[PDB]
């Protein structure tokens, strides 16, 4: 599986055989390092306590608003029931009752606003999931920073928290290239990967992973002569049919 | 932070402060006074407006430009390319929330609080606590649906195998464990033990 | 705008020198390097080459851009400057910030 | 108070909450712990893969709203009905 | 979301026969029994509400 | 006052509008800018070079 | 006279082995037409002479 996954992103499958422990052993220190991480706090678990932050606090708030007075002789009900007669009473029922009333009505409206807010942010974490969990996504930092091989998603309290393995180059060297071999007056374009030299011999490498190999007819494409392309280079190339036709004597 | 010191900066906004009534820095989002102006420049730690952010240096409030990031040069050629020879593999944590709490809310004990008199005042304004339960019922009833649509996502229950041959690759630090009462994975055990209400 | 009677505005925290600053530094990444920098450190690599490889994504065989070149970098020049010159002349095109 | 409790365990068709569910049995109102689906074991070995042979091909519906009906209201005239003085 | 828009036009038609603590739902009456200098203070209520 | 809160609902409300369109603005620039999407009609009309 | 060309751009081929690929015998296939192919290795055997 590691091999399929490898091919998706343009890298051969063969170079995860000869470096299957290698990659293994990052692997798991990697995942020590996210538990490490974890355990040390960095406000990471912020998008969820904060909701549950807002949602308190607006909750409270609404709590605190019974104690009002909105213009009345006091606030408490009992005591306007019981100390005022109805025809006078009633206009201390009326405004204490708008007030209350209109204090439901925005935190209603406020609630209304964040639920929108979390089910968007629900109808994005689905997306994720189903994208970066149940296949491989080409899109760029859809399922982390680099190369996505594989994601691995975690409950949450309110949430769901995804881990993405990526793939990331680590050193490079740098050689000079040609976009064409001009053999025998006609020009030779690789199948795939570029032409890469270091001073005195030109070779064919893969796209993200330096590996020479010998310039051979199996592996390039010939297309026209080489007058009209721009830059192109002056150097041989092999055929293995003909040490083969000789050996044949 | 009171737990890293006392000391505190003040900022006036969006006044020149020459009537404002140490130190006295003027900038472009009020000038504020408490702090040192440098010449150096970091990321923003506390921002403040207009490109100007503060940080405790380590004894002192410092104010600074912020800085973009490190400036490096690409040794761009026409006859030069760049080829990576390793690679390293990582693992990343991106959090999103699905969810919040349900409740709901009755107007009659909330406003009224059981009076009789109150009730009889309160009924001829309509029907306005009728539109309240139904859009707080509406916000309850698609907090069950979020969660639906982000897991269970999966038609049948597959279970891990008993032998952990993956290749060398080790998993349990995810996977489940039965032992543990709650049948939870260990990051997901450290995980709801930081969140509190 | 304009500010009196209890309301006031507040300057927003990056600057248009910074945010110009950014784009010009994408600009210059994405035009040296490819997408290279998006994942990891930035290699740098002509602009033919990598035109080359964008045509092979679409299904176009390489070998057609090298043939072409001169072509292909004229009419990019050419609607380079059609898009300058569109909206040089107050076509109202920038509505949706306006508005 | 009305509901049979029962051992059996299937999907849900009245949610109740804290994964209890009520449906009819067709003749009783039973209340049961939802079932999350069915239960498999995947046979796993380091040297063994499976390979389909045959296909099938099916087609699927999904809906999608896309607009509303247009709707307006005249302020003055519902709060006051063409009154003189209460305009 | 055809039911849910119906529901709302309709419970928005409805709440023209609330009373909102006058003597009478029907502005017509409203200013058809009474005096206007006192019958502002009873208008007003009505408006306020709808 | 309530002038002042039917202004905080409409702000409130314009908010998330902008916000949506932060996002849609940011996987654009991620996806055509950082990359080459394979996705039609997401980075201009035709196949999408840079 | 029949060729092979690129999908979104036209540039004939002549066809040949090393483009194509043998699967089955030309009796299934709805609508197969009636035409030779080249194969390349012919001129190098003669060669060897
Ligand atoms: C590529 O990188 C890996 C690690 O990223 C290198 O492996 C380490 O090499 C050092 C050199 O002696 C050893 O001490 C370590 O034990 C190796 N493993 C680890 C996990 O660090 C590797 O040498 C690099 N080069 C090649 C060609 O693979
Ligand atoms: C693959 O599946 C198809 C249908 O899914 C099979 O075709 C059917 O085979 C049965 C066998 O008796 C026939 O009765 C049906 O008439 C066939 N057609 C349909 C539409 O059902 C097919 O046999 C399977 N196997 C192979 C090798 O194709
Ligand atoms: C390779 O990169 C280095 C570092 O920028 C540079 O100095 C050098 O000129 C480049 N080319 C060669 C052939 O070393
Ligand atoms: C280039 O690689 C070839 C491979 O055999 C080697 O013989 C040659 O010495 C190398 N040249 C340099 C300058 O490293
Ligand atoms: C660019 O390439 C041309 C040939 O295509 C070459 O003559 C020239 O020296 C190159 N530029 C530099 C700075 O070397
Ligand atoms: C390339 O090599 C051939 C070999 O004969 C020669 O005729 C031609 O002039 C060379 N071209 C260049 C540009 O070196
Ligand atoms: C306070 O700061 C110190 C020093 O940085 C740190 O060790 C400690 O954990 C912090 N919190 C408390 C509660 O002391
Ligand atoms: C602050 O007021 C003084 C005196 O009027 C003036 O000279 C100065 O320019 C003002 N500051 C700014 C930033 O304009
Ligand atoms: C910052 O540097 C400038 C010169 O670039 C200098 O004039 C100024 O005094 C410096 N600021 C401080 C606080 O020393
Ligand atoms: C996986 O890691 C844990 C913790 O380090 C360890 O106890 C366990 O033995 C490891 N699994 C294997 C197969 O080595
Ligand atoms: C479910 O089964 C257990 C025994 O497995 C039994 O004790 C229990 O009474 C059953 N539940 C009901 C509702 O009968
Ligand atoms: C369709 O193809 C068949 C052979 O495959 C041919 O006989 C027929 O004429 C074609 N249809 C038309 C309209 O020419
Ligand atoms: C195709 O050519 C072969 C060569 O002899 C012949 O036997 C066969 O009948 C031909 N088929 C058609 C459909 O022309």
């Amino acid at each position: 599986q590691m091999a399929y996954r490898f091919n998706g992103i343009g890298v051969t499958q063969n170079v995860l055989y000869e470096n299957q422990k290698l990659i293994a052993n990052q692997f798991n220190s990697a995942i020590g390092k996210i538990q490490d991480s974890l355990s040390s706090t960095a406000s990471a678990l912020g998008k969820l306590q904060d909701v549950v932050n807002q949602n308190a606090q607006a909750l409270n708030t609404l709590v605190k608003q019974l104690s009002s007075n909105f213009g009345a002789i006091s606030s408490v009900l009992n005591d306007i029931l019981s100390r005022l007669d109805p025809p006078e009473a009633e206009v201390q029922i009326d405004r204490l009752i708008t007030g209350r009333l209109q204090s439901l009505q925005t935190y209603v409206t406020q609630q209304l606003i964040r639920a929108a807010e979390i089910r968007a942010s629900a109808n994005l974490a689905a997306t994720k999931m189903s994208e970066c969990v149940l296949g491989q996504s080409k899109r760029v930092d859809f399922c982390g920073k680099g190369y996505h091989l594989m994601s691995f998603p975690q409950s949450a309290p309110h949430g769901v928290v995804f881990l993405h393995v990526t793939y990331v180059p680590a050193q490079e060297k740098n050689f000079t290239t040609a976009p064409a071999i001009c053999h025998d007056g006609k020009a030779h374009f690789p199948r795939e990967g570029v032409f890469v030299s270091n001073g005195t011999h030109w070779f064919v490498t893969q796209r993200n992973f330096y590996e020479p190999q010998i310039i051979t007819t199996d592996n390039t494409f010939v297309s026209g002569n080489c007058d009209v392309v721009i830059g192109i280079v002056n150097n041989t190339v092999y055929d293995p049919l003909q040490p083969e036709l000789d050996s044949f004597k | 932070g009171t737990n890293t010191s006392n000391q505190v900066a003040v900022l006036y906004q969006g006044v020149n402060c020459t009537e404002v009534p140490s130190n006295v820095f003027q900038t472009r989002a009020g000038c504020l006074i408490g702090a040192e102006h440098v010449n150096n420049s970091y990321e923003c730690d506390i921002p403040i407006g207009a490109g100007i952010c503060a940080s405790y240096q380590t004894q002192s409030i410092i104010a600074y430009t912020m800085s973009l990031g490190a400036e490096n040069s690409v040794a761009y050629s026409n006859n030069s390319i760049a080829i990576p020879t390793n690679f390293t593999i990582s693992v990343t944590t991106e959090i999103l929330p699905v969810s919040m709490t349900k409740t709901s809310v009755d107007c009659t004990m909330y406003i009224c609080g059981d009076s009789t008199e109150c009730s009889n005042l309160l009924l001829q304004y309509g029907s306005f606590c009728t539109q309240l339960n139904r859009a707080l019922t509406g916000i309850a009833v698609e907090q069950d649906k979020n969660t639906q649509e982000v897991f269970a996502q999966v038609k049948q229950i597959y279970k891990t195998p008993p032998i952990k041959d993956f290749g060398g690759f080790n998993f349990s630090q995810i996977l489940p464990d039965p032992s543990k009462p709650s049948k939870r994975s260990f990051i997901e055990d450290l995980l709801f033990n930081k969140v509190t209400l | 705008a304009q500010k009196f009677n209890g309301l006031t505005v507040l300057p927003p925290l990056l600057t248009d020198e910074m945010i110009a600053q950014y784009t010009s530094a994408l600009l210059a990444g994405t035009i040296t390097s490819g997408w290279t920098f998006g994942a990891g450190a930035a290699l740098q690599i002509p602009f033919a080459m990598q035109m080359a490889y964008r045509f092979n994504g679409i299904g176009v065989t390489q070998n057609v851009l090298y043939e072409n070149q001169k072509l292909i970098a004229n009419q990019f020049n050419s609607a380079i400057g059609k898009i300058q010159d569109s909206l040089s002349s107050t076509a109202s095109a920038l509505g949706k910030l306006q508005d």
